[PDB]
């Protein structure tokens, strides 16, 4: 702010002001609020809580069976070298 | 890969069972073989 003498800035907005209204009042709000609809315990989703496999491992079962059977052919006898 | 070798599995033979046999018929045998330290 600058004040300049001799033209000085009025020393106030004075008493000639026009009170325009008495509408100043905010009427307090008084209220009762009830949000009470029956609630049912459940919601349907496509899927909740699953941690789906991105790849599975290979998996398997097992079997064996049979017996011990055989047809054989042997090497001929040979002269013994030494000993 | 598995050469015929008697003494490894008894005598072995090459077999031909002919359907027709003309006069003077015969089998001409050709062999390729190794004969090592033994």
């Amino acid at each position: 702010a600058l004040i300049n003498p001799q033209f000085p800035y009025a020393g106030p907005v004075p008493i000639p002001g026009p009170a325009p209204t008495e509408t100043m009042p905010l009427l307090n709000y008084r209220v009762e609020g009830r949000i009470a609809g029956i609630q049912q315990a459940r919601q349907f989703m496509p899927f909740l809580q699953g941690p789906h496999r991105a790849v599975a491992e290979q998996t398997y079962h097992a079997i064996g069976t049979g017996i011990q059977m055989g047809q054989t052919f042997n090497q001929p006898l040979i002269n013994t070298q030494e000993g | 890969d598995k050469p015929i070798y008697t003494l490894q599995y008894g005598n072995v033979g090459f077999v031909v069972n002919p359907k027709t046999v003309n006069q003077n018929a015969r089998l001409l045998m050709g062999y390729e073989y190794f004969t090592s330290r033994t």
